[PDB]
């Protein structure tokens, strides 16, 4: 988990983010990632960061880079969509 | 615990072991069956396998009712099974109704028997198609099943080998109108007519059904008669 | 001697003399096929013949024709037929045919297919159009079972001739054959290991003899001893506990 | 020069003798087929204006279908 | 390791035995019932046409189940004819309980859910036939209904049967009639539909079936009627056919 | 698999499928069993000659022995039409089969005269085997 | 198929190439011959006895044979659990009989380019009749001895060719007792009945598991050049061993030079031994639950 | 369909400027898919043998695993037999993919002599690669029924016409007993008739021999005590 | 492929060559790569992995906001009485392409165009969506939607 938030400070540093911000909780969201997947997590969170115009990544920035690229992007753009455990 | 079928359709729709159990069926022996206007006359040709064999121990032609009588498609062994089955159905309609039992009845129900039997699969079917014939209430009849269940009707109807020569030939021989003698006639006719050559007394045997009822013939008249039967 | 004479006349005949055949008229047989146990010593009959008539002999294994390419199987028999249709008196020898022979099922799979074209070239090139002259085809096999029965008829393949295990006097004088090397002495119970023995090839009377002598290396007895023998009874029928399946008849 | 043909196919015929002769004179059993053959090969070769004056058609191709024997 | 499927949906969102069965059905005979008031028809296909047959059984597709009602059949014969005896012991149940005839769509619901039992679990192979209902009652008169293997039943007026009935089908709404309850126009009518789908060379009756079911002052009696009035529709319909070709 | 050789249905159509109409007169295929073709060989238009081959029969039976024991040498009196009048189907081929293992069992005896042994005997090397008859159902 | 120089104007053969020196083979041949003496082969003593007596004397004294008169053996086969140790027969007889030791693999026979089994074998065994006539020693047979089938789009028609090209050249044509096949599988079932009968393959010598002293053994074997502490049993490390070949005996040994290489002692240590016995729980994973 | 093929083809031949007056594009290829050619080798043959340059019939699928990729990869050189000669028309019947790729490659919108008429003909199923099977690549997608006995009642005319005739015959009959050809059973009936007056010393040729005819061509059903349906 | 040699140790080495140069070395710097394909099956995930390939794009069939655009810009330079109502064509194909759209908007007018006429009916949409779309599985076979 936390070689991955170690690689979180990695391509965190590595790029113009808010440091007000967590990781672990990116860390829960990434199972089975490479910390060149965590890079295109990061430079995802850079393309909300170019949407909007924005340099300081808030935490939401990697929340729907995460949901971009582990659920909105792993066949399609729909994984979830029923409950049934919550 | 097992059986919830055995049988899947094909891809195509059909069923490939009961084409199987045909196949198990036509790969057999040729025999014949013909209806008169009297009665009706079954005939088999039971060459033993070898020159050891009693022949006054195991009878293809073989009553159910004493005016009906009966042959069948494939294997001993079976035929036995479904024999003392059809007996003792055939005892059930007697003990109900005190009453000779007509033949379509033991059509449906040991059709729909051996339809019960194609249903399930941790048995085999039974590769045996019915050749019944009964003199009931004044008109014979000549009935035809399957190993799938169904069934027929005939005015003469064999099966097996040359099936098509055979079936022609009695399309060609016979005809409507004929007596007992003239169907053993042409069933000696058609059964010669694919058989080998050796054909004495106790080769062939012949069962037929007067309206009198059942009559299976003995080996004597039929040495009587197919002594050069024409 | 049956196996021998009347396969001596299908085989020997029509090189030695195929005119009595004209002065019948009908033509000669061409071939035919050996069966029963494996290592009965078909191999070795066929040595037999290879030492009889001394000519022609194209002696294949008959299981080296598929390397991995479709028609170069073909192109090899094409250029044996050939060689053979060059060569008047040619002998042909093959073993181990279910390798090449096989059989059609449905095709479903994708390598015996190659056996059914490449059983093709052989079910049309020993007849072709040209017969083959000359050139008789001497097949042996352990199972007959699973080959074409387009194949099974005759005038290919005249008459399937059976080698059983062998009897006494075949278990005894082939073994005296093999007891002729031997630095023996006025002490061998042969019957010790013959009926001790039930039923064992040359090769398998080349064990008997052969691990009966190792046995008389065995404290190094430069003569023969007969109990050694009884050794070598013990050992191999004790080493026949690994084999069934002792037989395929075939059609 | 111009050669207009090249080697073979991979026989080429067989050019001579090798045609093994038990068809016309010496055959049993196959006068369905012979006698078609005959029809289709032999009447088409020589006589193409019965082809004419009723005006039919060329031949082709044909199958034979047999157990092995 | 011998369980086919049995009881299984395809990976996806279908059903595996059930489109089968779908295939079996479209290859067997054509029937079909007509919008009919008074009373109600069924026409129906001779299969295994071959002469030395008996014909004496007076009905091969047509089982007239309790006294008003009948049933064609297309599918494998003798498991529709277990579904036979079951559907009469039930309707004949349903008489056993309360001396009235039932209502006619509840027995159809109820064979839906028989072979439906089949359809989940069992472990076993379904029912791969559908067939046809008719019958009379008093709250919606002369009904039509069809069943189907995947225990739906339709409310039709003009039924169908597989590929060779499609065409028909796409006749009935061609020539979809309306008010006209004259059996005779349902008669030349149905002529029309067996004349073209089926193959039948100018339509013979012995490869042929018709049968009608009519209101009789409190009988609604059944008419599995003979075979010269089908030779006078025959010849009715083909002179049909010659005012078709007055037009020429 | 290999359904670049597979080059050959296609072969089949493009080179015969489609019409020479001047030349090569009537390959002709042959084999018992046909789950081949058909919309390319038995075809409206094509055949032309594009003709199903059945089998033989009788009455040509004694003649393939007429015809093939003639190259024996016969003996003087030793009859031959007795043997068909019965069910043997001994397909053509096998006649010879039933004069090469005849003759050549008298050649056992080398005696060129033949006799009802050579007969009886070739009912006993060839096609006697399966299942003579069954003969019921 | 040789090597020659010809006229590049008359084409005459002028002289032969002293330079057929065959690519691959002749790197083959084993020219350093690494020491193993006999003291290294614990456990064995019997199949030393039978191996010498099936193989050595065959080079030594054929008078010992054929004054008798039968036959030479022909082939020796090995097996067992892959430590036990195939590689000490050819090491050692190797270096202790003296003849040129040639050795073979198994997947030596399987090139993706095909066209004949008969080229590196014939000119392998035919390039072996003079310079190398006593010593061949065959690894993983049971690679390429494959039990062949009747199927399709499956398995191999191949190898065999390879391997009875090689008992063909080898035995039967001019059959000379200039040869030693010495075959080391680690399996026998995968092998095929045709390659093991009486004299292919002659004996069928099995190495079963070392016990518990051939563990301490060849692991003390593995620790006789290593610096070991005197406080190491021997008994007490291969006792509480189980179920280990000896390819288990050197890796728990070296994974105690590896453990005891870890903190840099001066020496090996018997914790760092114990420490072997369990290199990673084998399997490692370790989860406790279920088992509470 | 040869309606459609004047919509196709002679549209495009005659007045393509009067098409593109509107201003869409232009329609390729049939696809006649339907008994071995069913009216299509003397069809199109026959008909686009009359356009006197435009029909330039490369046949495209003869030796496949030759004329196809082996030396010309990029099949183009066919394309650039079909610009350098502009008037033509191409048919053809895993380098089937390339090659049909590289047909998309020009073909998607990118075209000289405005669509040629590439023409492509199979049967039976059309399970072929489907990234052909875009419509957009293959507009015209035509299926060859069995003709009706008005039809087969004319090719019947057609080739009955020349043969020597017996008067007295009705032909609606014999196309009656037709199940529905692939073009000319016709014509295996009129040789097969004329070949029973040809054996037979016969000059007058009776609809007795073209019935003849017909049992000789069309036959075999059998196999009964298999009613289940 | 027939103009080869041993093919699956041809195109391994050119595709790896592909792998080594495409997105191995040689500092990418600003070169822009973009490929496209229908399906994904035979793609190996050795070039799908990112660092290589970094976005993959999905394309759906349009829905009928934008087919209005495409029906309306492919039916804007032809002659049309506009009383009928694209919206029928809009609604009914569920999964057509442009192409689908193209090949009505064309054959529409192939229709009305068959028999000269300038303006187009909707019965030549109709023909024209039944001309286009075609072995529509509604009911026939199984139809078992029904
Ligand atoms: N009938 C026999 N007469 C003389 N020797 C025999 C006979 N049968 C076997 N042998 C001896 O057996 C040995 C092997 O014979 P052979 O090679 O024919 O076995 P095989 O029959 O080919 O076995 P397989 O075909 O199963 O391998 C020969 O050396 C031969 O001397
Ligand atoms: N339905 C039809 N309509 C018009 N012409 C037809 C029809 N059927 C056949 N023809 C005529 O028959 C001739 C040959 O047709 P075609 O080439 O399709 O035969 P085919 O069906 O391909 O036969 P096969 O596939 O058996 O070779 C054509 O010239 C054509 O004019
Ligand atoms: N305005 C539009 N809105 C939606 N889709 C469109 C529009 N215009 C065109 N299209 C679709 O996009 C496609 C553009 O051509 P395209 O390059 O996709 O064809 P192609 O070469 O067959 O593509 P491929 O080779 O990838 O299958 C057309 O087939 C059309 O259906």
């Amino acid at each position: 988990l936390e070689g991955r938030t170690h690689i979180f400070k990695i391509h965190a540093r590595s790029m113009s983010v808010e440091r007000d911000i967590r990781f672990e909780l990116l860390a829960r969201l990434c199972p089975n990632s490479t910390g060149a997947e965590i890079r295109s997590v990061c430079t995802e969170a850079g393309m909300f960061a170019i949407r909007a115009r924005r340099k300081i990544a808030t935490e939401k920035d990697f929340l729907e880079a995460v949901n971009k690229v582990i659920k909105s992007y792993a066949k399609f753009s729909a994984t979830p969509r029923y409950m049934t455990y919550n | 615990g097992y059986s919830f079928s055995l049988t899947t359709f094909s891809p195509s729709g059909k069923l490939v072991q009961i084409e199987y159990a045909l196949a198990a069926v036509a790969g057999g022996a040729p025999s014949v069956g013909i209806k008169a206007a009297n009665g009706v006359v079954l005939a088999t040709e039971k060459k033993q396998k070898s020159i050891l064999y009693d022949e006054r121990s195991v009878h293809k032609v073989e009553p159910i009712t004493k005016h009906i009588g009966l042959v069948y498609s494939g294997m001993g062994p079976d035929y036995r099974v479904l024999v003392h089955r059809a007996r003792k159905l055939a005892q059930q309609y007697y003990l109900v109704y005190q009453e000779p039992i007509p033949t379509a009845q033991l059509v449906q129900r040991v059709a729909s028997v051996m339809q019960e039997y194609t249903q399930s699969g941790g048995v085999r079917p039974f590769g045996v198609s019915l050749l019944i014939c009964g003199w009931n209430e004044g008109r014979p009849y000549l009935f035809q099943s399957d190993p799938s269940g169904a069934y027929f009707a005939w005015k003469a109807t064999a099966m097996g080998k040359n099936y098509v020569n055979g079936k022609t030939f009695l399309e060609k021989r016979y005809n409507e109108d004929l007596e007992l003698e003239d169907a053993i006639h042409t069933a000696i006719l058609t059964l010669k007519e694919s058989f080998e050559g050796q054909m004495t007394e106790d080769n062939i045997e012949v069962g037929i059904c007067n309206e009198a009822g059942f009559r299976r013939l003995t080996p004597t008249e039929v040495k009587d008669y197919l002594a050069a039967i024409a | 001697s049956e196996q021998i004479r009347e396969l001596r006349e299908v085989i020997e005949l029509p090189l030695t003399n195929p005119e009595l055949f004209q002065r019948v008229g009908i033509i000669p047989p061409k071939g035919c096929l050996l069966y029963g146990p494996p290592g009965t010593g078909k191999t070795l009959l066929a040595r037999a013949v290879a030492s009889q008539l001394d000519c022609n002999f194209l002696k294949v294994v008959s299981s080296s024709i598929v390397d991995k390419y479709i028609g170069e199987s073909a192109r090899l028999i094409r250029e044996m037929f050939n060689y053979a249709r060059d060569h008047q008196p040619c002998i042909i020898f093959m073993d181990e045919i279910d390798a090449i022979g096989g059989r059609r099922f449905s095709e479903g799979t994708s390598a015996d297919r190659e056996i059914q074209r490449t059983l093709m070239e052989l079910l049309n090139q020993m007849d072709g159009f040209d017969t083959l002259h000359r050139v008789k085809m001497i097949m042996a096999t352990n199972r007959p079972d699973t080959l074409d029965p387009a194949l099974l008829r005759p005038g290919r393949l005249d008459r399937k001739i059976h080698i059983d295990l062998p009897n006494e006097q075949a278990r005894l004088d082939i073994l005296k054959i093999h007891a002729g090397p031997i630095t023996k002495h006025g002490e061998i119970d042969y019957e010790a290991i013959v009926k001790l023995s039930d039923g064992f090839n040359g090769a398998d009377l080349r064990n008997v003899c052969t691990e009966a002598g190792m046995f008389a290396i065995r404290a190094d007895h430069d003569f023969v001893v007969q109990e050694d023998f009884m050794k070598a009874v013990r050992k191999v029928a004790d080493s026949k506990k690994l084999e069934s399946k002792l037989d395929y008849k075939p059609v | 020069d111009v050669l207009p043909p090249e080697a073979d196919s991979s026989i080429m015929m067989l050019t001579s003798d090798q045609k093994p002769d038990v068809m016309y004179a010496d055959i049993g059993g196959m006068d369905i087929q012979k006698q078609e053959v005959r029809e289709a090969v032999e009447l088409p070769l020589t006589h193409f204006e019965l082809y004419k004056q009723i005006g039919i058609d060329p031949p082709r191709g044909v199958l034979m279908y047999g157990p092995p024997g | 390791r011998y369980d086919s499927r049995t009881t299984i949906f395809s990976p996806e969102g279908r059903l595996y035995q059930v489109e089968y069965a779908m295939e079996a059905i479209g290859h067997a005979g054509t029937c079909l019932g007509i919008l009919a008031n008074d009373g109600v028809l069924l026409a129906a296909e001779r299969r295994n046409i071959h002469k030395l047959l008996d014909e004496v059984f007076f009905s091969e597709k047509i089982y007239k189940l309790n006294e008003d009602m009948a049933c064609s059949v297309a599918g494998i014969t003798s498991d529709a004819n277990v579904l036979t005896n079951e559907l009469r012991l039930i309707a004949q149940r349903y008489l056993l309980q309360y001396q009235e005839p039932i209502p006619c769509e509840q027995l159809v619901t109820a064979l839906c859910d028989i072979k439906q039992a089949y359809t989940q679990f069992g472990g076993k192979r379904p029912f791969g036939v559908s067939l046809l209902y008719i019958g009379w009652d008093k709250h919606y008169g002369f009904q039509l209904y069809q069943s189907d293997p995947s225990g739906n039943y339709g409310g039709w007026k003009a039924t169908c049967i597989g590929n060779n009935s499609a065409a028909a089908v796409s006749m009935l709404k061609q020539d979809y009639k309306e008010g006209e309850m004259t059996l005779k126009s349902a008669l030349a009518l149905a002529i029309k539909v067996l004349n073209k789908t089926m193959d039948v060379s100018k339509l013979s009756a012995e490869k042929v079936e018709i049968a009608t079911l009519t209101r009789e002052n409190g009988k609604t009696v059944i008419r599995v009627l003979k075979q010269k009035e089908v030779e006078q529709l025959i010849k009715k319909h083909e002179e049909e056919e010659a005012k078709a070709e007055r037009e020429k | 698999g290999a359904d670049r050789e597979v080059r050959i249905l296609l072969e089949l159509l493009n080179q015969m499928d489609g019409f020479d109409q001047n030349v090569n007169v009537k390959v002709i295929m042959a084999t018992n069993r046909a789950d081949t073709l058909d919309p390319a060989l038995l075809r409206p238009g094509r055949l032309d000659r594009k003709i199903e081959f059945p089998l033989p029969d009788r009455r040509q039976k004694r003649l393939i022995f007429s015809t093939i024991t003639s190259k024996m040498n016969l003996s003087e009196e030793v009859d031959l039409e007795d043997y068909v009048a019965r069910p043997d189907k001994i397909s053509g081929a096998d006649i010879n089969s039933i004069c090469q293992e005849s003759g050549m069992l008298a050649v056992r005896e080398n005696r060129y005269i033949v006799l009802a042994k050579d007969f009886e005997k070739a009912y006993k090397t060839v096609i006697k085997k399966d299942e003579q008859e069954h003969e019921f159902y | 198929g040789d090597l020659v120089g010809v006229n590049k104007d008359s084409y005459l053969i002028l002289e032969t190439l002293p330079t057929e020196y065959d690519s691959r083979v002749k790197a083959m041949e084993v020219d350093e011959r690494p020491t193993e003496q006999y003291s290294d082969i614990g456990g064995l003593d019997k199949q030393i006895q039978e191996l010498v007596e099936a193989i050595v004397l065959p080079m030594n004294h054929k008078e010992k044979f054929e004054n008798l008169g039968i036959q030479p053996p022909k082939g020796v086969l090995m097996y067992g659990p892959p430590g036990t140790g195939k590689t000490l027969l050819a090491r050692a007889c190797a270096a202790q009989t003296k003849a040129t030791f040639l050795k073979l693999a198994g997947p030596q026979l399987v090139q993706m380019f095909i066209g004949d089994g008969a080229k590196l074998v014939r000119d392998a065994f035919a390039l072996a009749k003079e310079k190398a006539p006593s010593i061949i020693f065959i690894d993983e047979l049971d690679a390429i001895g494959t039990k062949r089938f009747d199927s399709e789009k499956a398995g191999d028609r191949e190898v065999q060719r390879t391997m009875l090209e090689l008992l063909n050249q080898l035995d039967g044509f001019q059959p000379n007792t200039q040869v030693k096949v010495i075959a080391a599988t680690n399996r026998v079932d995968i092998l095929d009945p045709a390659l093991l009968r009486s004299g292919r393959l002659d004996r069928k010598i099995e190495f079963p598991m070392p016990n518990e002293e051939a563990r301490a053994r060849i692991m003390q074997i593995h620790s006789r050049k290593m610096n070991v502490s005197p406080d190491v049993n021997y008994e007490e490390l291969a006792r509480c061993t189980d179920d280990f070949n000896g390819a288990q005996c050197k890796a728990v040994c070296v994974e105690a030079g590896m453990i005891a290489l870890r903190r840099g002692a001066t020496e090996l240590t018997h914790e760092d031994y114990m420490e072997g016995i369990l290199e990673v729980q084998a399997k490692k994973k370790a989860n406790l639950q279920y088992y509470a | 369909q040869i309606k459609e093929i004047k919509e196709v083809i002679e549209l495009p031949v005659k007045h393509p400027e009067l098409f593109e007056a509107l201003g869409i594009a232009q329609p390729k290829g049939v696809l006649l898919y339907g008994p071995p050619g069913t009216g299509k080798t003397l069809l199109a043959r026959a008909v686009a043998h009359h356009t006197d340059c435009t029909f330039i019939r490369v046949s495209g699928s003869e030796l496949v695993q030759k004329f196809i990729g082996e030396g010309a990869r990029m099949v183009r050189e066919l394309f650039v037999m079909a610009r350098e000669h502009a008037p033509s028309i191409i048919f053809m019947d895993s380098e089937v993919q390339r090659t049909m790729l590289e047909l998309l490659n020009q073909l998607d919108g990118f075209e000289a002599t405005k669509n040629i008429k590439v023409i492509m003909a199979t049967n039976r199923i059309d399970i072929l690669d489907s990234a052909l099977l875009r419509p957009g690549r293959i507009d015209r997608k035509i299926e060859f029924p069995p003709p009706n006995e008005e039809a087969r009642l004319d090719i019947l005319k057609i080739h009955s016409r020349k043969m020597n005739l017996t008067r007295g015959i009705n032909l609606r009959k014999i196309a009656e007993l037709m199940p529905g050809a692939s073009g000319a059973e016709v014509k295996g009936v009129c040789t097969e008739a004329g070949m029973y007056a040809l054996r037979e010393r016969r000059v007058h040729v009776t609809q007795e021999d073209f019935e003849m005819a017909v049992a000789k061509v069309m036959q075999k059903d059998s196999e009964k005590n298999m009613s289940i349906k | 492929y027939d103009s080869n040699s041993g093919g699956e140790r041809e195109i391994q080495r050119t595709m790896l060559e592909l792998l080594n140069q495409l997105d191995g070395f040689d500092s990418r710097g600003d070169v822009k790569v973009i490929m496209a394909t229908n399906r994904i099956e035979t793609l190996d995930p050795a070039l799908i992995r990112p660092g290589r390939i970094d976005r993959k794009i999905e394309f759906p069939l349009p829905d009928e906001k934008t087919k209005k655009r495409i029906f309306q810009i492919h039916t804007s330079r032809m002659t049309l009485a506009d009383d009928v109502t694209l919206d029928d064509l809009i609604m009914a194909k569920d999964d057509l392409s442009g192409a689908d759209i193209k090949a009505i908007c064309t054959e529409a007018g192939l229709m009305a165009l068959r028999e000269r006429r300038m303006k187009v009916t909707n019965e030549d949409f109709k023909k024209s969506k039944e001309n286009v779309l075609y072995k529509k599985q509604e009911g026939t076979p199984e139809g078992l939607y029904l």
